[PDB]
């Protein structure tokens, strides 16, 4: 499991961009899906961002999960919905108007994934 | 009145007879978690059976499961392949688990052919992960009234303890 | 030896075992109810599964459950969406009703294939509007000795009842 | 991940919960036999689970049951079609014989498919037929209770073994 | 929708970073496809980069537009061609050849995807 | 084909990240797959990380190479194989354990993709 | 739901052909499955009738349900049971032998069914 | 088997009413399907009616055989075509041209059809 | 086609119950599916009946209109508008509140329907 | 999204857009009727393209076109078999009858199919019934206008009546 | 009654409409050819309409079809791709051209399911191309017109025949 | 030769023909642009009758019709659900709006079967798009022509602009 989550950089949070990793990889954990060190985060600032077309100031927050296929439906919207909680509440505020925070969850194939421990 | 329509309601609403039963034997705080839960299987039984005409329950609900489940992990200490049904409080509500697994499946049938009903098999999949380990709660604080019952010095009411099924 | 008969089968032998667990919990009138009802349960499982050469209950049986539900009917006075099982022993009666409807999509199959069991099919769905208002009567005698335990200046022997699941 | 393993599965686990619950029931003697069973349905969830990459219960189990259940036919002495639920003890074990009835039908759509678990389907079927006999027998040393009661010159403590259900 | 944009460093825009955005989220929303306040643009510039296996000094240009499923092809295949046709039109060029414009649309799961406002 | 390799700042290589990607180039060129100029490679290294919930101090790597569909399995198992054996040998370690290089081959639709040359 | 009860002239019932309309609405209504002001009777009597070719005396009765489509055969099944039972409750004999009491449950279509309320 | 004979008031029948239904019931049990005993028979005849929009004094004949089903469309017609010839030759006539006598057979549920005998 | 028109006997109607024939036998004609000659109406008025369990006095009109089959579902469904709009402007009321007005459209068999002209 | 949904919005989409180009050929009052029909074929787009979660027309529509259909039966003598187009403008409605029928046949997909739409049809079967009234009737009032122009002594002003298509 | 069969019925009465409005635009001896098509085409829907029970066109209509292509194909001298809808005139031809591509489409699926109507689809295929040659002759006479009014010096007269399409 | 190639040919042929009807009615500007999407629609229709053997249009064409698209989208002020039809000429361009949804929906399926022709689909789609925002700028430039009649002090020429639907 891969975790890439993307905010603005007006946006202000809780807690340290750390912290946030922190709290997303114990419920991540929390689900009894993946292992202990195979869940990897990654947090990523943006510089150069636009929402919409209208000239009022926002802010966004993405995030990514990128699991292995083979899980039901149930699996992957629970993983959803376990994140987006997680990262909406580490949310102050930003920009002029409410913060949009969303959660994709894709597959990545399972015969042509390669993995080596060095 | 399609058949995988009146599958589904039917174990969602087995299942929330089953915890109604259950929640006989369980404290004050437990039995109101267990009463919240019977009316969120109520409004996944109106969007079932309307097939998605009327509005389900909403993602505050699937957040207020897992905060529950995260504050339950820290006092459930795990440990190897455990027989379910240590104590007859906690054999009750092993049943439920595996009703929910059973409705879970059912309400998978639904999505994978009509497309409604992901949020609410997202809600029984995390309900399923509360009662394992809402049972397991349960085995625990009936054994740690064992250990304050060894120190009090009683011969009656310590294996009265053990034969309800508290942990040595 | 057919696939849905021998799951017609089981969930009848399912269900008559439910409700001869049921059947302790309830007082001496409602003991000789579901005790008749299970001898029905085993006349619907011969002809099931002779696949109609042996012959079943009668119209005589029929007439039987609904008037009994036009009893009943009169008693318990209609309210809103009610959580199954306020008390332990309408607790009881709330799961037997839901493997009778589970019960009713097996024998629906047999008919819709083999054209047999019709008469077995509409006990099944009057069976469970039985015990939908066998329920709602023990709720209501448990919560009319409320009544009379506040009138008599009790202060243990209410609490009790409170503990019992009796509405307030 | 396939469609009949996770139904066998979760019937596998839904029989063992409910032994579970019906093993507080009965006396020290039958728990321990019961709480054998409850290993021996988590070697077959393993072997299932695992399309047969698993081994599973070894033919020494099987007739560890058999043997158990020639010594429980000569106390039960068969009689005519008697109700399920004599007493309440008995009336738990009468559920758990119809979930391993139910159990086995999973089982053996895994065996018409997939050619695994032959010896798990000997199993359950075996199983189905002891918890018939143990359920008999409970009946019977509840019943020998009341000829000694009888004999004994005792008012109350003959009828409240009549209000659990002793045979007359 | 998510548009991601990846030029490398040699490339020499006509048009500032932000501006580039603002053109894009217009051919975005002129498909009458989305909403307003939900497209959502980043650019990010890349520093250490690659094409190729010659010495020649090359720059490329990526875009990878995520929408939810549910589309025909003719929709998505309109959403590339009208995004290649506002990256290319931007491009001063760099490198010592032709600069490669490609765009990318990929689906999102519609039944996993969770989306907040906070 | 796009390859994205994304490694913590921890982790220490032995080559230089541009040398890194002048391998893993010339190891996507000798499948006999692609062109050679439409090889295109960018290299990123992360600032805010976490693996796992342990308080041990990780690294990995991470390549995501995106190709047109239309290729077998034998053919992305391959890709995925073959880059994952140039990342572990250029991998020195970082972290107080082992470092995780692992490989994803994903498919870009071929018919919504669009491609110009400026 | 529309009842149409047809007894002959010679059937002596026990109540009046009012009390028992009244009855028979009980006994539809506590089926659960229509309204209360949607269950519309109607008792008619017959002057000229024969049964069989044979010269004895005979009685019968007959009632036809008319429902609308969309209910299993346990519903349909149970509503004639329900039916028969009161209507031979209410007869009290006529002719030289035994009465014939019948019901009829028939569905009416559901697409083609107008309904209005002046 | 039922059978509802409807009559108009101005048609002049050869026989009573009463003689219609014996020629009727001894033509049904004749085909050998039914029992002697369930062959039920009533005459209807109708005060107000219209036929067609002229305004031309018409008159007409119809029944209606109720029967179970489970036979074959060799035996309902057989049926429809040997009550049609009973009436067709109990009719004097009536109005000022000629009468139409129809017969319909149409099919009770077997499953749902209750019946007792008081 | 035949059309039996069944009122309750408390119903007011704006027309005689001959009048309500012609219209009906004009709004049936001016859909081009039936001839001239054969389309036949009845109307009966009923002297018990009763409508829901509750002790208030109500009225009803029920038509039931009886095609050949071999029609689509838009001509059963026009025919039955058809005549609900003609019914239910010719009540003036009855009873204590609103008059419900009900047409049935069902489907003879052609097979098996025999007719003939005396 | 599915196949027969969007060919049969893609039909009534086509329709309306013919009776928008063939209401400027029509006088005043014909006018005022196609434009209540345009906005009631995009009331059953929307009742369509959702599959009958918005509400649709209502039969208080039906009730208003049957009720035109019995206006211009009367004036409309009808005759043998008359080619299509015998005026210009009686030609453009002639065209939308043949759409009308073309967006039945896709509307009557939908319902055998998906069960929605009937009382939608049955707006599409009388109002091809009232395009064929409509352009029946303008091919008349365009003849009584020649038997008006021969008694009125008119050369010029009878011929340009010919030369557009009215019936001698 | 069939479905191929409402569906060829369905376009032929569409393709009759189409003649009928765009003969008003043409002159008085291609408005004699058109009204003939009309009737040869009701000729074509009863044939088809009754699966053949009815006698449909002669072979007599085929050679008259054909004995009017071989006189228009002299005066059209065959260019290159030329886009449709020249003058306004022949740009109504031009849609009727491909409402005869699409009836011979639905007449071609009855003929190959019921064996009925192969000499309509071979009037329907010498229409199309005849529906061709007379779109290109008007476009032709139109032109011819013009090199008339650049002989006659013409300054306004010239200009309104560019207006309405004449090729230069 | 196939089937879905042939129905796909036929509708871009039915399109390109109407398209020449309805680009009579439209200014100069409008009609040089009717006239390159006929252009275009010829070189779809070659390479979808040759399954792609033929080289299509290129991304340069459709790289034109948005250029347009975002062109006219300044000066058509959005409003409410307007019906098709204003003008006159603005209701021939809603005809072939429609025609080209039809043909969308017939290249969709060649692309669903054959692959080829994803790029002539998503010209198609921006076809559509560019024939509503066409029709709805001659009702503006209609309607605009009114507030200068009514500023102008006409009494007959303004009337006639609301004889061929100009809004007010």
């Amino acid at each position: 499991p891969h975790l890439v989550i993307e905010a603005t950089a007006n946006l202000r949070l809780e807690t340290s961009p750390g912290e946030l990793l922190e709290q997303a990889n114990k419920a991540l954990f929390a689900s009894g899906q993946f292992g202990e060190a195979d869940i990897k985060s990654r947090f990523v600032t943006l510089e150069a961002y636009r929402q919409g077309t209208a000239a009022v100031e926002r802010a966004y927050l993405h995030a990514c999960l990128s699991i292995l296929d083979g899980r039901d439906i149930a699996t992957r919207t629970l993983l959803g919905a376990s994140l987006c909680a997680v990262l909406a509440e580490a949310v102050a505020g930003g920009g002029e108007e409410g913060v949009q925070v969303s959660v994709e969850v894709r597959e990545m194939e399972r015969l042509s994934y390669a993995k080596r421990v060095v | 009145k399609d058949s995988p329509i009146i599958e589904a309601n039917g174990t969602l609403d087995e299942l929330t007879s089953f915890i109604g039963e259950a929640k006989h034997y369980v404290d004050e705080e437990m039995k109101g978690i267990l009463e919240e839960i019977q009316n969120d299987i109520y409004k996944i039984m109106g969007e079932i059976g309307s097939k998605g005409k009327i509005e389900g329950i909403s993602e505050e609900r699937i957040a207020w499961l897992l905060k529950l489940i995260l504050r339950y992990m820290e006092m459930v200490n795990l440990k190897s392949f455990v027989l379910p049904g240590g104590t007859l409080e906690s054999a009750k509500l092993d049943v439920c688990r595996t009703i929910a697994r059973r409705a879970l499946r059912k309400v998978l049938t639904v999505t994978r052919e009509f497309g409604i009903g992901a949020e609410a098999a997202a809600y029984l999949l995390a309900l399923s992960d509360l009662l394992f380990l809402l049972a397991r709660v349960i085995e625990i604080e009936q054994g740690k009234k064992l250990l304050e019952a060894a120190r009090a010095g009683q011969d009656d009411e310590v294996r009265i303890l053990m034969a309800n099924g508290a942990d040595v």
